[PDB]
C-alpha cells in the first residue's frame, strides 16, 4: 500500500516530464548511430540507449 | 465473503518493496533539467 | 531566511475568490495587517480595487485605510498581492519595476502571487516573493543560517527558474496557528437539516431503480461468463493491452451492488427508524 | 541460558505487541 | 594528600589535563583533508562547513594551522560565519584553563571594536564551550559580562556559553538574569534565552521555572523564542521516568505544532533510554497520527534516544519507517538509526542506510549522510568493510557541483565527524558502569537542532569521549609500561594517508595510548614489567598500576 501511494505521489511528478517524439527508422550505421525520420520532417542520427 | 477476503492476502508474499526510479536515472534527469534551464 | 509565511484563512478565501472572478487578466490588490516583529507579520484584512495591470491611485487606498481605522482594529499596510492565471506563480518585469517602489513605501517585501487554476480543489498553489534581487554579484541575501527556508521547502519549478529571476526566495506556508473556533465553526459544508436526515426519498423510483439495475447486472453476468470462458494463457500483461475495448467484466459489480445496498438498507433502516415512536 | 532467556522472550513479546498495536492505526491513517 | 584527596576526587581536573596530554601526544590528524575540501570555494556554505569540520576533527587540540593558513578566506564570509569561527575556536581549545582568555586577546570587543559585533560576541560562546561542566570564575565573568551589554546580537553567544558552563550547577542568580532576558519579548534574544534556562535547570524540577516558561509559551510570536522554550521544556525534565506524564500529556494535547514538537522532545528527554513500552506506544502512534512534519520528525527522532539498553531492535522497526511515503519520516528514520546506534558499527544499520543516500530529496540525503558518519566511527575497516567505501563516496560527493549544497555541507561535516580528535575521541553515550553520559546526551540532543540554527548544533563537543587506557602509578608520576596484543593488528589500522601519484601482534602501547573499546578484552596485562594493574584491566580511562 505504501508502494502504491508512493507511486501515485510520484505520479504527478513524472507526468511533469514532457512527451516523446515518434519516428520511423530507415537504417543504422556503426558506433551505435541510427537514421530515423520524423513523420512530416527530416532524418536524424540518433544514439541508442544502453538498454 | 469475509473468509475469502482474508484468505486472498495470506499467500502472496515476496513482493520485495517499492521501485520508484533509479538513482542514476533521477540524477541524469535532474542534470538535463538544470542544463536546459538556460535553454 | 526563515521569516516568510504570513497566511490567514479569510485572506486566502478572498484571494481565490478575487482570482477566480476575473480570470483573463492579472488582477492585483492590497493586503493589510500588523508588523508584529521582524521574523513574522500577521495579516487581518485584504482588499482589491477596480482597474481597466496598473497601480492604484493613492487616494483609493488612503480612504480605504481611513474607514478601516474605525472599522474594528487599526491596520498597517503590510503588502499587496496579484494573480498570474495559468502561470507558474512567478515575478514579472512589471511586477519587479514596482516592487522596489513598494519597498520604498515599506521595506518588508510582500510579493504575493496567487493562481486559481493550478490551485486544484485538493491542492492549492501560492507564492509570495521577497524582492528577488540582483544588486551585487558576490552576495545573496543577508540571512543564510538555516535550512528551513533554504532546503526544507520544495525546490522551485523549472519554468519559474527560467522566466523568473534565478535568485529566488520565499516560503509560503499557511502558518495561522490553526484557529480552532473558526475551524469548528466551518467544519462540514454539506450538513443538511436534521429533519432532512430522517427522509425516505420515495418508494416508487426505488423499485424501478432496482429494476433498472437488475438488467445491467444480467448483462454484466453475460460479460463475466464470457471473460471467464476465454481463460487465455496470453498472460495478464497482454490481457491488459486488449482490455481497451468495451469489455468490462467485474469492472462494474461493486458500483451498483453497494449502490444497491445503500439504496436498500437505508431505505430499510429509515423504514424502521420512524415506527415505534410514531404511534 | 536459564532464567534470562525467559525474560528476553517476554521482553520481545511486549515489543512485538507494541508493533502489532501500531500496525493497525498506521494502516488506518495511511489508507485515508 | 588525604586533605588534597577531595580535590583529586571532586574537582575533575586531572582527567581533563591527562586527556589533553593524551590528545596532544596522540595527534594522528590529517593536514590535507581540509585542502581537499577547500576545492568548493563559494560565498555561502563552504566556510561554515569547513569551520565546523576542522573544529570537529581537531577538538581540544589547540592546533592553530587550519585557521592560520589563511586570513582573507577566513573572513571572506561575514555576519554569521565569523561568529561560527569564534565559536569553533573554543572547541579547538576546549578542556583548557590558561590559553582561553589569552588567545582571544585579538578578539576582545573593547580591544578593536570594528563594525562587526558578531565575532566579538562569540568569544563568550567559545569560553562557555571550553569550560562546559566546570563552574567557578567563568560563571562570574560571564555573569558580569551579561550585567551590561549592547543589543542582543552580542548576547547570543554569551548567553549560550553561560548556559553551557553553568548547566548542571542550577545557580539561582543566572536563572534570575535569564528570566529578564526572556521577558524582553524580543526575537534576537529568544534563542539567547530559551536554551540556557533548560541548560541550567536540567533535572532540577524547579516547578516555578516550568510554570513561568509554559505561561510564556502561549502569547509570544517570535519563532526563535518558541524554539528556545521548546527545547527548554525538554531540557528541564530528565530521567524521572514517571513525573512528566502530566507535562507530556499537556504538551501533546495542545494545538501548537512547535509546542507539540516540544512535547515529543520532553517525552524523549525525561525518559532517557528507558525501554518503557507505554511511552513508545503513544509516542510512536502520534508519530503517525500527527499532521505537522516537524513534530513528526521529532517524534521519530525520539526513538533513537529511548533505546540505549538494547539498540538492536531499532533497525528492525525503523527499517519500515525508512520506506515511508513522507521524506520527513524517512529523514527522521535515518537520523534515528544514526543516533540509536551511536557507537559500534552494526551491519544492519549500514545496510539499511546504504540506499538512503540515493533518495532524490536533499534533506533525507543529509540525514543518511550524517547517520552514516556517526555509525562508522573509529572503524579500522575490519569491524565493517564499508569504511573506505563511505570515505570515497564522501570524497565523490564533496567535489561534485551537481548535488545540492545542503548535501555537500553534510558531507564536510561528516569528514569533521570521522576524524574527531585524531580518531581518538568518539561518540558513545554509554559508560562502562551501565550509565549514560548526561553531557553526551544533551550535546547530541542540541546537535539535532541544525534545521534552524547552524552554530547551535556546534554543541557536540560534550559528546566526544576519548578511548584510551591511561596508566599512572602515583598521583602525578607517569610510569613507562608497554604491553602487547593477541588479535590481528589490522584492528589497530589507521587511515594512513597515501597521496600517491609476517605480522606482529605485540603492539607496544605507552601510558597515554588509544584503544578501541572492543579491543579492551584482547590487550595484554603487564606481567614481565615492574608494574602490574591493581584493578583488572577491562575498562578504559585511567587505571592504577602498582609497582613491584
Amino acid at each position: 500500500l505504501n508502494a502504491k501511494v508512493r507511486l501515485l505521489r510520484e505520479e504527478l511528478q513524472l507526468l511533469q516530464e514532457q512527451g516523446s517524439y515518434v519516428g520511423e527508422v530507415v537504417r543504422a550505421m556503426d558506433k551505435k548511430k541510427v537514421l530515423v525520420k520524423v513523420h512530416p520532417e527530416g532524418k536524424f542520427v540518433v544514439d541508442v540507449d544502453k538498454n | 465473503h469475509n473468509m475469502s477476503v482474508k484468505a486472498m492476502r495470506f499467500p502472496p508474499k515476496s513482493y520485495n518493496k517499492d521501485l520508484e526510479s533509479a538513482e542514476e536515472r533521477r540524477e541524469r534527469e535532474q542534470q538535463d533539467l538544470e542544463f536546459a534551464k538556460e535553454m | 531566511t526563515a521569516e516568510q509565511v504570513y497566511i490567514s484563512s479569510l485572506a486566502l478565501l478572498k484571494m481565490l475568490k478575487h482570482g477566480r472572478a476575473g480570470v483573463p487578466m492579472e488582477v492585483m490588490g492590497l493586503m493589510l495587517g500588523e508588523f508584529v516583529d521582524d521574523y513574522t507579520v500577521r495579516v487581518i484584512d485584504v482588499f482589491a480595487m477596480p482597474q481597466s495591470v496598473e497601480a492604484v491611485d493613492p487616494v483609493f487606498q488612503a480612504k480605504m485605510l481611513d474607514m478601516l481605522k474605525q472599522t474594528g482594529r487599526p491596520e498597517m499596510v503590510v503588502g499587496w498581492y496579484h494573480s498570474h492565471p495559468g502561470f507558474g506563480c512567478w515575478l514579472s518585469g512589471v511586477d519587479i519595476n514596482t516592487q522596489q517602489s513598494f519597498e520604498a513605501l515599506s521595506e518588508r517585501a510582500v510579493a504575493v502571487v496567487v493562481d486559481p487554476i493550478q490551485s486544484v480543489k485538493g491542492k492549492v498553489v501560492i507564492d509570495a516573493f521577497r524582492l528577488i534581487n540582483a544588486n551585487m554579484m558576490v552576495l545573496g541575501h543577508e540571512p543564510r543560517q538555516t535550512t528551513s527556508n533554504l532546503g526544507h521547502l520544495n525546490k522551485p519549478s523549472i519554468q519559474a527558474l527560467i522566466h523568473g529571476l534565478n535568485r529566488h526566495y520565499y516560503s509560503i506556508t499557511i502558518n495561522y496557528r490553526k484557529n480552532e473556533l473558526e475551524q469548528k465553526m466551518l467544519l462540514n459544508l454539506h450538513k443538511k437539516s436534521w429533519m432532512e436526515g430522517l427522509t425516505l426519498q420515495d418508494y416508487s423510483e426505488h423499485c424501478k431503480h432496482n429494476e433498472s439495475v437488475v438488467k445491467e447486472m444480467l448483462e454484466l453476468a453475460k460479460n463475466y461468463n464470457k471473460a471467464v470462458e476465454e481463460e487465455d494463457k496470453m498472460t495478464p500483461e497482454q490481457l491488459a493491452i486488449k482490455n481497451v475495448g468495451k469489455q468490462d467484466p467485474k469492472r462494474h459489480l461493486e458500483e451498483h451492488v453497494d449502490v444497491l445496498m445503500t439504496s436498500n438498507i437505508v431505505q430499510c433502516l429509515a423504514a424502521m427508524l420512524d415506527t415505534v415512536v410514531f404511534k | 541460558d536459564l532464567y534470562s532467556r525467559y525474560k528476553k522472550l517476554q521482553q520481545e513479546l511486549e515489543f512485538l505487541e507494541v508493533q502489532e498495536e501500531y500496525i493497525k492505526d498506521e494502516q488506518k491513517n495511511l489508507k485515508k | 594528600d588525604q586533605t588534597l584527596k577531595m580535590i583529586k576526587i571532586l574537582s575533575g581536573e586531572m582527567a581533563i589535563e591527562l586527556h589533553l596530554q593524551f590528545l596532544i601526544r596522540n595527534n594522528n590528524t590529517d593536514l590535507m583533508i581540509l585542502k581537499n575540501t577547500k576545492d568548493a570555494v563559494r560565498n555561502s556554505v563552504c566556510h561554515t562547513a569547513t569551520v565546523i569540520a576542522n573544529s570537529f576533527m581537531h577538538c581540544g587540540t589547540t592546533s592553530d594551522q587550519f585557521l592560520r593558513d589563511n586570513l582573507e578566506w577566513l573572513a571572506r564570509a561575514t555576519n554569521w560565519a565569523k561568529f561560527t569561527a569564534t565559536a569553533s575556536l573554543g572547541v579547538i581549545h576546549k578542556g583548557h584553563e590558561k590559553e582561553a582568555l589569552q588567545l582571544m586577546a585579538t578578539y576582545l570587543p573593547k580591544d578593536t571594536s570594528p563594525g562587526s559585533a558578531y565575532q566579538e560576541g562569540g568569544g563568550l560562546y567559545a569560553l562557555g564551550l571550553i569550560h562546559a561542566n566546570h563552574g567557578g570564575d567563568i560563571i562570574d565573568y560571564l555573569l558580569n559580562q551579561l550585567k551590561n551589554a549592547s543589543n542582543d546580537i552580542v548576547r547570543h553567544g554569551g548567553s549560550l556559553g553561560l548556559g553551557l558552563a553553568a548547566m548542571g550547577t542550577a545557580r539561582q542568580d543566572v536563572y534570575d538574569l535569564l528570566k529578564t532576558n526572556l521577558y524582553q519579548d524580543d526575537a534576537v534574544t529568544g534563542e539567547a534565552a530559551g536554551l540556557a534556562l533548560g541548560l541550567v535547570m536540567l533535572g532540577s524540577k524547579n516547578a516555578q521555572a516550568i510554570e513561568d516558561m509554559v505561561g510564556y509559551a502561549q502569547e509570544t510570536q517570535h519563532e526563535k523564542i518558541l524554539r528556545g522554550l521548546a527545547v527548554g521544556i525538554a531540557l528541564v525534565m530528565y530521567g524521572r521516568m514517571e513525573e512528566a506524564d502530566a507535562l507530556i500529556e499537556s504538551l501533546c494535547r495542545d494545538k501548537d505544532p512547535i509546542l507539540r514538537r516540544s512535547g515529543m522532545y520532553t517525552v524523549a528527554m525525561a525518559y532517557c533510554g528507558s525501554g518503557n513500552n507505554k511511552a513508545i506506544r503513544r509516542l510512536l502512534h502520534v508519530a503517525v497520527s500527527d499532521v505537522n512534519d516537524d513534530v513528526r520528525r521529532a517524534a521519530v527522532e525520539s526513538l533513537g534516544f529511548i533505546l540505549f539498553r538494547t539498540p538492536e531492535q531499532c533497525p528492525s522497526v525503523v527499517s519500515l519507517l525508512s520506506e515511508s511515503y513522507n521524506p520527513h519520516v524517512r529523514y527522521g528514520a535515518a537520523m534515528a538509526l544514526g543516533i540509536c546506534c551511536a557507537g559500534t558499527g552494526n551491519k544492519e544499520a549500514i545496510n539499511l542506510l546504504e540506499p538512503m543516500t540515493n533518495d532524490p530529496v536533499n534533506y533525507v540525503r543529509q540525514g543518511a549522510l550524517i547517520a552514516s558518519a556517526l555509525i562508522m566511527i573509529q572503524q579500522t575497516e575490519i569491524t565493517c568493510p564499508k569504511v573506505n567505501q563511505f570515505r570515497q563516496l564522501y570524497s565523490k560527493v564533496i567535489n561534485d557541483k551537481h548535488d545540492d549544497v545542503m548535501a555537500k555541507f553534510g558531507a564536510i561535516l561528516a569528514q569533521g565527524i570521522l576524524d574527531a580528535g585524531g580518531h581518538n575521541v568518539t561518540i558513545s553515550l554509554q559508560s562502562r558502569t551501565g550509565h549514560t553520559h548526561m553531557p553526551s546526551v544533551v550535546g547530541v540532543l542540541v546537535f539535532t537542532q541544525f534545521w534552524f540554527w547552524f552554530p547551535l548544533s556546534h554543541f557536540l563537543s560534550l559528546a566526544y569521549t576519548p578511548t584510551c587506557v591511561i596508566g599512572l602509578n602515583k598521583d602525578l608520576k607517569m610510569p613507562k609500561v608497554q604491553y602487547k596484543s593477541n588479535c590481528k593488528p589490522s584492528t589497530f589500522a589507521y587511515p594512513a594517508p597515501l597521496e600517491v601519484p609476517p605480522e606482529p601482534n605485540f603492539q607496544l602501547l605507552d601510558n597515554p595510548a588509544r584503544v578501541m573499546p572492543a579491543q579492551l578484552k584482547v590487550l595484554t596485562m603487564p606481567e614481565t614489567c615492574r608494574y602490574q594493574p591493581f584493578k583488572p584491566l577491562s575498562i578504559g580511562g585511567i587505571i592504577i598500576l602498582k609497582d613491584t
